[PDB]
């Protein structure tokens, strides 16, 4: 009879260990939880403290994490690896026809169609293997830059949507960005 | 390598050890009630909660004291002292309500129920009441779990409470602050759904863990009474472990 | 049957008179006039009946399996089991 | 029998007491409630460390709370809804005569 | 008028049943020390000290990690966590190491004093030995005491070693600061005269308080093992009333 | 004129912090 | 039944030490060097503030 | 007997460890105790919020 | 003219928080 008590007693013990991730990651310290995950890829000149796992915002909602700085030596330009979650961004269907019709209206406009060649009739066809996958909501010129949250606390990577009339791919490298600014930076121009 | 083999043959009897108390909790909620249980539980509560009423209220002050006297020599010297009436309240309502009012029940209560059992099983009361056949987990256990799963989280309330008005006794009356400061920044912090009740979900989670394996080995040790004392003091431990452990857990979930 | 534990098995929260009117609750639904009859009978068959009041406590030690010999023969079983009816009491 | 039975009660009693010391002196339930508490929506750009559950003011008061928030993903712009008050927020039996009063003096002046 | 006079009585008794334990202890530490008494010393400590370790460091961790995670929480939106090593730090140094360090030792070897000595009245192992008069507070109880204060600031400093390392590694390890700031944030402002060996002398006198309570309820308790299993739970409401109300009236001292 | 039970601003003004503030200024 | 006894005692303590070391790599007592780590050092004029290991 | 010197002699070294760790990796007295020093000493008008040991 | 119980000042100040100051500056 006592060999069931080896049957349960592991798999209590089981239930323990294996609800204890699920109670790990949803606080969150390892294992990221957003669903449908992609990364991309950034470059800056100057990230003053920023640690890994910080949060990314698109007007205020968190959007992402942030993965891991790297560092390249002989350009000595800092790089931001960072996750992002597509459930409200990279637009879907419905949300699909309205770029299409987009593009057919202010791509292909009177004026905006005929500007290298009037048939441009592949200008909607070949974005459109770009569109049911590699689209973000973010623009081709939509530019990223660090922010501070109020006046005193954790640095957050805010993205500034707007303008332009194109889109980036699934993994891209945001080719617009903006460094920080420092204390000292602040009175130097004001002293 | 035969010290190794002692070592490692305690440990496998230790989860087959839970695997029987995970059976018997299994065998208690899932039963019919028994006809005039309620007599029996409200004088076990009489026995589990009213009697640990007194040791709870005056540890509810001492806690809140020094959390009066350190949380006041904290915040003299950077001066915001906008924040006693909310580095009182935050810790209470969130750590040491679920945690330090769960160390002194196993203390008393927690200990004192594997006492109750562990003499009725060697006088073989236990054993008497089987032939009569009124299947003694319905009738001795069953009233002294549910006077233990009720009686927690109506005493962690009573702690905190008694712990939020102590710190407002030698803060405002023997140091001085202003009083409304207090109150004002007190209910302008602390939400209800975010924080007392989840004050409360950690104080229930505590009070099945420090029961169930409390009424568990006053019915599975043994007799020879060195055989009750070995068992009184293998709950608070093994209470002490798990509170603390199952706190760290439920705390991060409920605070990212 | 009913048996009879070597040192009695008394409940030591339940009066002597909840003792032997235990059996009885626990089987069978009789009115009140009838159980507390019945229980007034086999605490004479023992010889101690002006009991019914007092505890198990301050019962002493020779009085004590009396009062589990009436639970063993609570109803009225025909197999009761006896474990060391003399413990090493007095003569 | 009653002799623990009603020293329960106390214990009942102190328990009700600390309670209700949680709920209504220190927790925000006092002023959760609002009367016919309407919805609106709005279209921003920057809510940064802006919370749901918030409490909204007008002229230097407050008149209640903040609902939801969720992005638009079409127009890359915040939604806010919130409740918004039928009462204290709009007017009442009083009122509607001294609006009614206004709307037309001030319309055909 | 009567349950006021039973109410009366009993705490006559309880002041009386305090006189006799202050003339039990002033027994004992005056008294010529017994030969080869070193090797029942070391015996002893092995008893209370050394199995009471394990329950001791992981509590302490745990301890260690939410003081680790709401130390985190509190102090990002105030940003200045050059603070993180020190509130780490002072809290564990003033407070939770004499506090809870005691409750968890009134747990384990505080009570399983008050069983071996409970369980050796009522075989009258005590009793025969008078009789061949080894009078057993010299035999016994004196190095089940020396045992105990040796072996509780031996503990606590186990207990904020841990807990200052247990912060360190949640901090740094899965949240992210200066690993510099931690250490020279902390090394410049906790002084060792002022803090430490006030942290020590408060591990003292708790130990005495929870030992004497302790090796008292197991000597002066009655047989039948009904009477065991009330002593010792009377020494873990007794001890805990006695920390913690011992401790306030001393942080008020060094802590002015 | 005034709104109705559910109906939009037409008029929005984000938040601002130190991150826009001392750009803010010039 | 040795193939369950001490094999226990064996995972048990195999496991038990492993997490000891853990806790002296992050207790600041033992190691955590780097590796190929050049040193420079420069002259200033005012350092205020500035405590070493920064 | 021997078993019980060893597993008392483990106790006192962990407590050799903590009590080390608190010494000299903690609180300051790796860092203060300098060599042959003196006194200099000098007048203010106003030294509010000034300890010792600064 | 001093005042009595349940009377009105007619003269009072609203708040000004930090951000009226900062667009009052710059």
């Amino acid at each position: 009879s006592r060999t069931s008590e080896l049957a349960v007693g592991i798999f209590v013990i089981i239930f323990g260990i294996a609800l204890f991730f699920l109670a790990m990651k949803v606080s969150g310290l390892v294992g990221t939880n957003l669903s449908d995950g992609y990364t991309m890829k950034a470059q800056f000149d100057n990230v003053n403290g920023l640690k890994p796992r910080a949060k990314v915002t698109m007007s205020g909602v968190t959007i992402g994490r942030v993965d891991s700085i790297t560092l390249d030596p002989v350009t000595r330009l800092a790089t931001v690896t960072f996750d992002l979650d597509g459930k409200l961004t990279s637009f879907n269907a419905e949300q699909l026809k309205e770029v299409q019709k987009n593009a057919l209206d202010e791509l292909r406009y009177s004026s905006d169609y005929t500007q290298a060649t009037p048939a441009q009739q592949k200008t909607m066809e070949q974005q459109l293997i770009s569109n049911m996958n590699s689209i973000t909501s973010i623009d081709e010129d939509a530019y990223i830059m660090v922010a501070t949250n109020g006046l005193l606390g954790e640095k957050y990577l805010k993205i500034v949507p707007g303008g332009g009339l194109n889109y980036l791919k699934r993994g891209d490298t945001i080719s617009n960005t903006q460094g920080t600014m420092d204390l000292e930076d602040l009175i130097s121009k004001f002293i | 390598m035969n010290t190794i083999a002692w070592l490692g043959r305690l440990v496998i009897e230790r989860i087959r050890g839970i695997g029987v108390a995970a059976l018997m909790l299994l065998q208690i909620i899932f039963s019919l009630p028994s006809a005039g249980g309620f007599g029996r539980f409200v004088y076990q509560m009489h026995r589990v909660g009213v009697m640990s009423l007194l040791i709870i209220t005056v540890s509810g002050l001492f806690i809140g004291l020094v959390l009066g006297l350190q949380g006041y020599s904290i915040l003299v010297n950077v001066g915001s002292e906008s924040m006693l009436g909310t580095m009182v309240s935050l810790t209470l309502l969130r750590e040491l309500a679920p945690v330090v009012a769960a160390l002194l029940f196993a203390g008393r209560a927690g200990s004192a129920l594997t006492a109750e059992i562990g003499s009725m099983k060697q006088s073989e009361q236990l054993a008497s009441m089987e032939m009569i056949g009124v299947d003694p987990l319905k009738q001795i256990v069953s009233p002294r779990l549910w006077a233990g799963i009720v009686s927690l989280p109506m005493l962690t309330v009573i702690f905190a409470a008694i712990g939020i008005v102590g710190g407002k006794l030698v803060g405002v009356d023997f140091l001085g602050v202003d009083e409304g400061s207090f109150w004002s920044g007190m209910q302008n912090n602390v939400q209800f759904g975010h924080d007392v009740v989840n004050g409360i979900i950690k104080s229930i989670v505590f009070a099945l863990l420090c029961t169930w394996i409390a009424v568990f080995q006053g019915y599975a040790c043994d007799p020879t009474p060195e055989g009750i004392a070995t068992a009184m003091t293998r709950t608070v431990v093994y209470s002490s472990l798990c509170v603390l452990g199952f706190d760290f857990v439920l705390t991060a979930v409920m605070f990212g | 049957m009913g048996m009879l534990f070597q040192s009695g098995a008394l409940f030591t929260d339940m009066s002597v008179y909840e003792n032997v009117a235990f059996p009885i609750r626990a089987h069978t639904k009789l009115s009140e006039n009838l159980i507390a009859e019945l229980v007034a009978l086999k605490l004479e068959s023992v010889g101690l009946r002006g009991t019914e009041q007092l505890m198990p406590t301050e019962l002493s030690g020779g009085m004590n399996r009396r009062v589990a010999l009436a639970r063993a023969i609570a109803l009225d079983p025909d197999l009761i089991m006896y474990d060391e009816p003399f413990a090493g009491q007095d003569p």
